[PDB]
């Protein structure tokens, strides 16, 4: 399973099992026993507009 | 009828059983190195992780 989206820079560490946050409980919550990997990388040059 | 302490054996059996049960129940209050001795407190004070 590959789930892709874009997030705020400071909330990147809410993407982890057993975490609490704004997006962590209202937008995307991971199971505690989740197995897999997470990939995070900046997109200032593309996903940001002047 | 008069002299007591003539039936020490049965009294000892009863006392041993009662004492063992009592200490087994007493063991609940211990901490075992956890935060507290009651599940509800540590459940309501901390998230599962």
């Amino acid at each position: 399973y590959a789930d892709s989206f874009v997030i705020r820079g400071d909330e990147v560490r809410q993407i982890a099992p057993g975490q609490t946050g704004t997006i962590a409980d209202y937008n995307y919550k991971l199971p505690d026993d989740f197995t897999g990997c997470v990939i995070a990388w900046n997109s200032n040059n593309l996903d940001s507009k002047v | 009828s008069s002299t007591a302490s003539a039936l020490g054996k049965l009294q000892d059996v009863v006392n041993q059983n009662a004492q063992a049960l009592n200490t087994l129940v007493k063991q609940l209050s211990s901490n075992f190195g956890a935060i507290s001795s009651v599940l509800n407190d540590i459940l309501s004070r901390l998230d599962p992780p």
